[PDB]
């Protein structure tokens, strides 16, 4: 259950509040009855409220409006930028940082024993959030061979076997495998080739990944309020 | 006395500097005086709904309900005391007879 | 509420308006300002009037609420019915509660039933059984001789007849009687007094009037219901209600009033002889029943009073009246009362 | 109920009147019977009428024609120009002048305490009628913020929030809001943009408002005769 709570504003009236919220002034008597208010409902200052603190409310006192409010179906335009940042952060999850020391496991991508946990510098375990989290998960999936992870046959990639010849065919195989691996992630809305080239031994390519938009993540997290889990089991 | 608060927002609430004889302020303050006087009377009306704090006519209504009628030149305080005493009359003993005498 | 009036409010508003500005000086009939101020002051006047009325209503309501002195509701009519058999009984027959009694007289189609079981002993010729109208109110105040049918269907029944007119049915309590009984309540707060005994005896709703007859060291409470009877159950209930009010150590006794049962036979002449019929007879009989069954304790019956009551029905249509069974006024003592016997009228 | 009343014209006859009104001379006997006329129905002058004033009518006397007349379904061409002016005046309503001192509340359009009542110069409250009334109401609606008026959530305008950037988008938002506010009035048949421009800070625009035509207002007011209210609760 959730309800709206209104702070009394300067020289406000109960009729104005009723019109503002219920869309009709007629509910002002219901508002009085629910809040248990005596006749001078909104006193000028606290000196009047001292006469009867129980039954009177002054400026800056909080009223309760029993309208069933719900965090979903709320216009994203009202939400504050920091609130949107936190919401997308929750949507994309928090996880322990393992992709630290990028250079090392970039020098040995195909091998095992390549990544490890790290500390945040404050004596606690390091954590990656939001975009850093997505980076970590996409790197780990691409680096993981498919079928090597226990309890998860399909998680991973087949790039360890695509160390083939230097022709456009193997390039296309790599590209298709990478697109499969990126598509496998639920959060990745789509992925597509940008550009590739061959330099004899070395292959080089780059991709573009569109994560779910702020609106979708906001809708998902605010929907999750009904359950209260606020966690990711994808 | 929320007349100025629930008045149409664009209307002036204050006597305008440009004219000391502003008819808008005159009308508004007239209506506001009547509103506050009615509010005052409605607050003071609670005293008439209680036997403790009632006065002349409503106290007569109470005494007509109780069966006790106002005497010549009988004020409110003694009259309500007489009603209260009349309700709490001991009867059936020597002390009650002595008090009645 | 000071009970202001429209004229003073409008005058005050106009005076303040003039005082706040010298520009506005047109308050003639048909002007905008005058109309607006008139409407406002009229609404204020109506607010004040309704506030006064609501306060009066509130005082009555607080009087009811404080003492829990609930207003008495409509009372269902009840009386007794006489039943006769062919011959004296051998079986102790059993009549359960709810046995219905009805009347073939279509003018009084109301139904009655028994709220208590009865037994008729062997070698008995008749039984009296109390019955209660199914419908509440005045409708169950049928005249004597109305009830003549029993719906039990028993073959032993010869005839059925209520010997007297029912009178206990009444509508909701009036305001004046409620205020009177509240005055009695207030007086009877002192438990041991004569008025307190009278209130305790009147505490039972069924009881109509009470006469407390006082002697040295002895009290006699003469009480009756609205028919003039005093049943044993009602006597016991009165006694139980008087336990709280009667004085300690003084003997007390409850007995039924000295009821007198005036039968009437009236010969009436009519100027317009076409109007003769059953309707006029029944209307006159109804008036006589209503007159006699409205007499209170110790009301003497005066024959000339009854004459004017009959003649005032229609002074032109009715020509002359003569009584075939009454010739002198009847004195009723303080513990006495009169009630209608068989009422009969002959149209000439 | 309403009936036609005919003034006797010079050397008129009852047959001519019957033909004129009932469209047939046969009703002349009904006209005599209803008006209770003796045989010389339309005398030459008042000297003859002195012989029997009750039963005779002279020139300039008014006859009654019991035909159920109704003010609606009347050709507007017959109505006099002054009558049309009064009719449209009634249609557009009379109201207390509050938009006096145009300069002041034009200098402070967004603020409160901007307008006030005024006197007509004859010691009575000032009044605006017809086009002045429409001007007053449209100005007041446009100036009122939406939702600020008690008992009327939708009355007002959102211009107080449209003090945005200097680009065509905000111009279009202003224009759409103004068209909404003007359309909200029942009497405004339509409104449309004429021209707008931007001068850095200052925005300038102009609109065209077509109030209901004279014919429609006449029809409305003459229809109102059946009820007799002659008032506006729109």
């Amino acid at each position: 259950m959730r309800f709206k709570k209104h702070v009394v504003q300067h020289e406000e009236t109960m009729q104005a509040i009723a019109q503002r919220y219920y869309g009709d002034v007629s509910y002002w008597i219901d508002l009085v009855e629910h809040n248990n208010l005596k006749y001078p409902y909104l006193v000028e200052t606290d000196e009047e409220k001292m006469k009867d603190p129980e039954r009177l409310a002054s400026t800056g006192d909080t009223l309760i409006i029993p309208i069933e409010s719900d965090l979903t179906d709320v216009s994203a335009k009202e939400i504050n930028s920091r609130d949107k940042d936190v919401l997308v952060e929750l949507a994309l999850g928090r996880d322990l940082n393992i992709t630290a020391d990028e250079k090392y496991f970039n020098e040995h991508g195909t091998s095992d024993n390549i990544l490890a946990f790290s500390t945040n510098g404050n004596g606690d375990l390091d954590t990656v959030k939001g975009i850093d989290n997505m980076k970590q998960q996409l790197q780990a999936r691409l680096l993981t061979p498919r079928g090597s992870l226990m309890l998860h046959p399909n998680y991973g990639s087949d790039l360890h076997n695509l160390f083939g010849l230097n022709i456009p065919e193997q390039a296309t195989l790599i590209e298709m495998e990478v697109l499969r691996t990126l598509t496998s992630d639920n959060r990745v809305k789509s992925a597509n080739l940008i550009d590739w080239k061959i330099q004899g031994n070395v292959y080089s390519g780059q991709f573009s990944v569109e994560i779910k938009s702020v609106e979708e993540s906001i809708n998902f997290v605010l929907g999750q309020d009904e359950e209260g889990i606020f966690a990711l089991f994808e | 006395a929320n007349f100025l608060k629930n008045l149409h927002p664009l209307l002036r609430r204050d006597r305008n500097k440009k004219d000391n004889q502003d008819p808008n302020f005159a009308l508004i303050d007239a209506l506001n005086e009547e509103m506050n006087q009615v509010e005052k009377d409605a607050i003071e009306s609670k005293l008439q709904s209680s036997l403790k704090t009632s006065t002349s006519e409503y106290l007569d209504k109470f005494g007509d309900w109780f069966g006790v009628y106002r005497k010549t030149d009988e004020k409110d305080d003694v009259y309500r005391a007489r009603i209260i005493k009349y309700l709490l009359l001991k009867r059936g003993t020597n002390n009650a007879i002595i008090d009645a005498i | 509420m000071k009970t202001r009036k429209l004229t003073n409010i409008l005058s005050k508003l106009i005076d303040k308006t003039m005082a706040g500005t010298s520009k506005i000086t047109d308050f003639t009939p048909g002007s905008a300002s005058r109309s607006l101020l008139e409407a406002v002051s009229l609404e204020i006047e109506q607010f004040y009037i309704l506030t006064k009325e609501n306060i009066d209503w509130g005082i009555q309501e607080g009087i009811i609420e404080a003492f829990d002195f609930q207003k008495r509701q409509s009372k269902r009519a009840y009386g007794d019915v006489t039943i006769q058999f062919y011959q004296p009984l051998d079986m102790r027959m059993y009549i359960p509660a709810g046995t219905t009694f009805t009347s073939t007289r279509q003018e009084y189609p109301q139904q009655f039933e028994t709220l208590v079981d009865y037994y008729a002993e062997p070698d008995s010729t008749e039984i009296v059984v109390e019955v209660y109208c199914k419908e509440t109110g005045v409708a169950g105040n049928v005249p004597e001789g109305t009830i003549n049918t029993i719906a039990s269907g028993s073959s032993l029944i010869r005839s059925v007849n209520n010997e007297y007119s029912f009178n206990t049915g009444t509508k909701e309590e009036s305001q004046e009687d409620f205020k009177r009984r509240f005055h009695s309540f207030v007086e009877s707060r002192g438990r041991a007094t004569n008025k307190s005994v009278r209130y305790g005896a009147l505490q039972i709703p069924d009881v109509e009037g009470v006469y407390v007859y006082e002697e040295t060291g002895h009290i006699t409470v003469f009480a009756h219901d609205r028919n003039g009877n005093l049943s044993d159950t009602l006597k016991e209930d009165i006694i139980d209600a008087l336990q709280d009010y009667r004085p300690s150590g003084i003997m007390l006794d409850v007995t039924g009033v000295e009821k007198e049962e005036v039968n009437v036979s009236a010969t009436v002449t009519i100027s317009n002889k076409s109007r003769i019929g059953d309707t006029l007879q029944k209307h006159i009989e109804s008036v006589i029943r209503s007159y006699l069954n409205n007499l209170k304790t110790s009301d003497d019956l005066i024959i000339t009073d009854l004459i004017q009551a009959i003649m005032n029905i229609d002074d032109v249509l009715i020509y002359d009246v003569s009584f075939d069974n009454l010739d002198e006024n009847i004195i009723v003592p303080p513990q006495g009362i009169i009630r209608a016997g068989e009422i009969k009228v002959e149209l000439k």
